DNA sequence: AGCAGAT
DNA sequence: ATCTGCTTTGGGTGGGTGGGTGGGTTGAGGCAATT
């Protein structure tokens, strides 16, 4: 195994603090509730760019021509 | 000839699954192998067979399909969104713009942040996974030394720390992935049988 | 104690009686003499304590 | 190949004798020698208690289920074979027994037609009757399995070979156990000597101890009645009908003084012990023992001395068990 | 017509809650603390998906500890039977598959075919294991990516598939000992460990008590059972009304507010604090999900 | 070789 | 009425785009589940 990654849950209040905000944006973002199929492609594009620089096609596209 | 049969994941449970024949006429041979999800574009057609109405007693024909494009579904649950028969191939436009992505100055930084963003720390496993999805070079020196090319990544951590979400996510975007499960697997399983 | 094969039930009761019925054949006679069943109970104590004894 | 008014008369005439409780025990088993306590819950278990179809409720069963557990002199296959030729409906098994059907609905195919079909076991074939396993200690786990969900939900379902179904076992179950050892020791307790799982033996609704304590005037009388084999008897036809009808015709009913008599009755059972001696299990098995003793009786209704002989049978089971 | 303004006179009622909670399961006797944790498990939680394909469970798993003779299996008979979708089955599952899939081949040429167990049947539904602290050490092993992945991963000789297992699991266990030790804590009286114990939405702890008053409370219920038969159980809402409102919270999928935001971070905050190990990041979700479950039962 | 068909 | 022509048994001197609910059935070897 080239690279081992050992991750521990540790009780530390502000670590506690972000990590639950985070999900709990992260739950409201998904929430499926929150011409048409333009409209849905950019509302979804809207809500992937909060959280990912690069849109998640492009970078598999990206990932497989870097591969070959 | 190729005998389609219905995928675990849609059949009823508990139930047998039904299966047709396709034809891939030529440029269509061996693009897809056992054991594989696909979807299937071609014509139902049907035609006169003499033994299956001698074993039904009713002159019920033979159906096919002819294959006129295949689409690999395989560990491509999470890309159902996507159009083209290739959900992971380029255009002339989209490959020159691979390469403005790629010269800013940060983008070694900002793919190992695009992994699995809905995580929310966790720096150094999205680092591995990055580094093990983009993979080294193989290497045969003078063509008696082969030297292996490709990341290994363990994740050794507690209960609730976000390992299985990122296995999943890993086998959403990686071009070729399959996953197993400690017991459902088996020594043949895996390798080959 | 631990060294008796098993205890007596109503089944060694049934071999007795078969044993003096099958020896009374032998004998040719219908009544079952005191010397069958005597003889029966010999045989089942020598089947086993004979040689366990030794 | 080698009911009538008068039988309904007949029928009333035998039910009105003021002696008919060990009459029917005696003509159960004649052959067998002083064991009046297991012939008398046989005999209730024959009967079986009321079936009760429930709206806004759940479904409650009838049967009761018996365990004729001890040392292997005694009698105890000879009691399963008399129950079999009573019954109206029900099989013969021995667990791990090739030779039975099997007592689980197993698909296989068939070797005259060279098709798949769908066979049901001993369990499913003894609905509405009394399924008889004579060893019931050596089983397979799976087929422990089964059994429990046969007596928890009364139903066998199988989900194989493309196929998806449930079948009715809405059958009793008379089983026999055998000690670990040559016999059974006293000083540990009845789940050690009889190596069943605890969730298993609290299922029967009676556990019955018959031991073969070596005593002098025991054997003599023992012996005296089997050289002898080389109080009037019923025949064995007459005692099947008499049972049909009972259980085809009359379903009692618990009343005010038989609900009062049962709730006493728990509460005692409880307050006798912190060590539980009783379970909400017992008020179940003596509500059942009384339906099942009105239904001998042919009575409709189910008075205090249904639910007196059904307190005392059960707390002489949980007695010596 | 007439139904919906059947529909509509029990949400304007202002007890509904409380009455949903006391129509459950009526056979049973003073167990409102269980009941409410069905409830609640009918109706479920919202289930999402993220914006990369990442899936969050929206099931609610209880599971309930008791002594013997407690109705433990009375609160599963009447899941299985009220519930459109369900399987009642058992910890030491007869079956080959038992609670996940198993491959089976048939005679000879025959390739490898996936028999399917508990979890699958119970697709979209609740599956009900009577005894859960006696699984097989394979489904033990492999119900762990079933709860929480709602997947069975298997990949045998010549077949590898992934199989869909959404199912909520409603489970009933017995104390490592015979009886409930009120003096241990729950992770000592359960076999169970802690990565499963923490993929439980809910715990229930029923005990057996000696009183007196409650001992003929409860033997004259079981009785009048019996004896009245029907006319003993009167439920405020009947089991038709009960499934077509259930039927109908379901069609809501209730959204977290920005009051309610900051309040559940907060809660989360306290409860890991007392922790320090039960709670994980787990737990957040479960209150989310409970949260939603409660709403719609609103 | 017996039976199935075309001139 | 006469002339022209195909196909068996059962078996590999028909085969595996005819299959094994159309029969040719022991022997060995690999795999999952059971232990
Ligand atoms: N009334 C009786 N009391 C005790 N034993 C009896 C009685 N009547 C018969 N027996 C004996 O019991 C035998 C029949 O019982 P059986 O051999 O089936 O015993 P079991 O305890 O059921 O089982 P096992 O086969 O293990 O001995 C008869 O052959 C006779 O030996
Ligand atoms: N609180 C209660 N309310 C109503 N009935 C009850 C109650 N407690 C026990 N009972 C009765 O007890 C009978 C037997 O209990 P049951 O076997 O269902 O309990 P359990 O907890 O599932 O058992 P076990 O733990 O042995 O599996 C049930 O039929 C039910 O009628
Ligand atoms: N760092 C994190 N960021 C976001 N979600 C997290 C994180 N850690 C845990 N989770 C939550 O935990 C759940 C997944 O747990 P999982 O990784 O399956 O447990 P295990 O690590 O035992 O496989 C997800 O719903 C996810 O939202
Ligand atoms: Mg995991
Ligand atoms: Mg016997
Ligand atoms: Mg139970």
């Amino acid at each position: 195994f080239d690279i081992l990654c050992v991750v521990r849950d540790l009780v530390d209040e502000e670590a506690d603090e972000r990590l639950a905000t985070f999900v709990v944006d992260s739950h409201v973002r998904s929430h499926p509730e929150n011409n048409a199929r333009q409209r849905r492609l950019q509302r979804q594009r809207k809500k992937e760019e909060e959280i990912s620089p690069i849109p998640q096609e492009l970078l598999m596209k990206y990932i497989h021509y870097a591969r070959t | 000839r190729v005998t389609l049969q219905e995928a675990p994941g849609t059949v009823p449970p508990g139930r047998l699954p039904r299966h047709r024949e396709v034809i891939l006429l030529a440029d269509l041979v061996d693009v897809s192998k056992p054991g594989e999800e696909v979807e299937v574009t071609g014509i139902y057609k049907n035609n006169y067979d003499g033994n299956l109405n001698a074993k039904n007693g009713f002159p019920v024909f033979a159906t096919i399909i002819e294959a006129n494009s295949i689409k690999r579904r395989e560990g491509n649950t999470a890309n159902e969104g996507e159009e083209g028969l290739d959900v992971f191939s380029w255009t002339e436009e989209e490959e020159r713009e691979f390469r403005k992505i790629s010269r800013d100055r940060g983008i070694i930084d900002k793919i190992i942040s695009s992994m699995a963003p809905s995580i929310y720390g966790h720096r150094d496993i999205k680092t591995a996974v990055a580094c093990s999805l983009f993979g080294g070079v193989p290497k045969n020196v003078n063509g008696k030394h082969s030297i292996r090319g490709d990341i290994n990544v363990l994740l050794l951590g507690d209960p609730g720390t976000a390992k299985s979400q990122i296995l999943k996510y890993v086998e959403k975007t990686a071009h070729r992935a399959v996953f197993a499960t400690g017991q459902g697997a088996s020594a043949v399983g895996l390798t080959a049988s | 104690s631990k060294f008796s094969f098993g205890q007596a039930t109503p089944r060694t009761l049934l071999g007795i009686i078969r044993l003096s019925q099958a020896l009374a054949k032998l004998r040719l006679a219908d009544m079952v003499d005191i010397d069958d069943v005597e003889e029966a109970l010999r045989l089942v104590r020598v089947s086993k304590e004979s040689l366990y004894q030794e | 190949k080698v009911i009538t008014d008068q039988d309904l008369a007949k029928i009333r005439e035998v039910a009105a004798r003021e002696d008919l409780y060990s009459l029917l025990a005696r003509s159960i088993a004649p052959s067998i020698y002083e064991l009046e306590d297991v012939k008398k819950g046989i005999l209730l278990q024959l009967f079986g208690g009321t079936n009760k179809t429930f709206t806004k409720g759940g479904r409650y069963r009838g049967d009761i289920n018996i365990l004729l557990c001890g040392d292997p002199s005694t009698s105890k296959s000879q009691i399963l074979q008399y129950v079999h030729k009573i019954t109206p409906r029900g099989v013969y098994t021995s667990g791990k027994g090739s030779s039975a059907v099997g007592l689980t609905a197993y698909i296989t195919r068939d070797v005259d037609t060279k098709q798949l079909v769908l066979e049901s076991g001993a369990l499913v074939l003894s609905d509405g009757g009394v399924c008889c396993i004579d060893e019931f200690d050596k089983m397979s786990d799976s087929t422990r399995s089964v059994l429990h969900e046969v007596m928890e939900q009364q139903t066998i379902s199988i989900a194989k070979a493309g196929i998806i179904t449930t079948l009715n076992a809405r059958s009793s179950i008379l089983a026999s156990a055998n000690p670990i050892g040559s016999r059974y020791n006293p000083n540990l307790p009845v789940t050690e000597n009889i190596d069943l799982p605890p969730p298993l033996l609290s299922r029967f609704d009676l556990v019955y101890l018959v031991l073969d304590k070596v005593d002098e005037k025991n054997d003599r009388e023992l012996a005296k009645h089997l050289t002898n084999l080389y109080d009037d008897v019923l025949p064995v036809e007459f005692l099947t009908m008499y049972i049909s009808y009972a259980k085809e015709h009359i379903h009692p009913i618990i009343t005010e003084a038989a609900k009062t008599e049962l709730v006493r009755a728990y509460v005692g059972m409880r307050k006798m012990g912190k060590r539980i001696t009783a379970t909400t299990r017992q008020l179940e098995s003596m509500i059942r023992l009384a339906e099942a003793h009105a239904k001998m009786k042919l009575k409709n209704v189910v008075e205090l001395e249904d639910v007196q002989e059904a307190v005392r049978l059960i707390r002489s089971a949980i007695k010596d068990y | 017509s007439d139904e919906i303004n059947e529909l509509k006179e029990m949400v304007k009622d202002e007890h509904i809650y409380d009455k949903l909670v006391r129509s459950i399961a009526p056979a049973v006797f003073g167990h409102e603390a269980v009941k409410k944790g069905i409830l609640l498990q009918m109706l479920g939680g919202v289930h999402k998906s993220t914006v990369e394909g990442i899936k969050l469970r929206g099931d609610i798993n209880i599971c309930v500890v008791g002594d013997p003779s407690t109705s433990k299996s009375q609160f599963l008979k009447y899941v299985v039977g009220f519930a459109p979708r369900s399987v009642y089955t058992s910890g030491k599952a007869s079956s080959a598959a038992g609670l996940t899939a198993a491959v089976v081949r048939d005679e000879e040429g025959g390739d490898y075919t996936i028999e399917a167990g508990a979890l699958m049947l119970a697709d979209n539904g609740i599956c009900c294991i009577d005894e859960f602290d006696k699984m097989d050490i394979s489904d033990q092993v492999a119900i762990h990516e079933a709860m929480e992945q709602q997947t069975i991963s298997i990949a045998k000789a010549g077949i590898h598939a992934t199989l869909n297992a959404r199912t909520s699991i409603l489970a009933a266990a017995n104390p490592v000992g015979g009886r409930y030790n009120r003096k241990l804590s729950l992770r000592g009286n359960l076999n169970m460990t802690a990565p499963i114990m923490s993929r439980f939405d809910l715990f229930f702890v029923i005990l057996d008590d000696c009183n007196e008053k409650i001992d003929t409370e409860l033997a004259s219920h079981i009785v009048d059972l019996h004896m009245k038969r029907d006319e003993a159980i009167e439920p405020p809402f009947s089991a038709e009304q009960l499934r077509r409102y259930i039927k109908y919270a379901r069609t809501f999928k209730p959204i977290l507010t920005k009051e309610a935001r900051s309040y559940l971070v907060e809660k989360y905050k306290e409860l890991r604090k007392d922790d320090a190990y039960r709670i994980t990041v787990r737990q957040l979700e479960s209150m989310i999900r409970l949260s939603e479950a409660i709403a719609r039962a609103n």
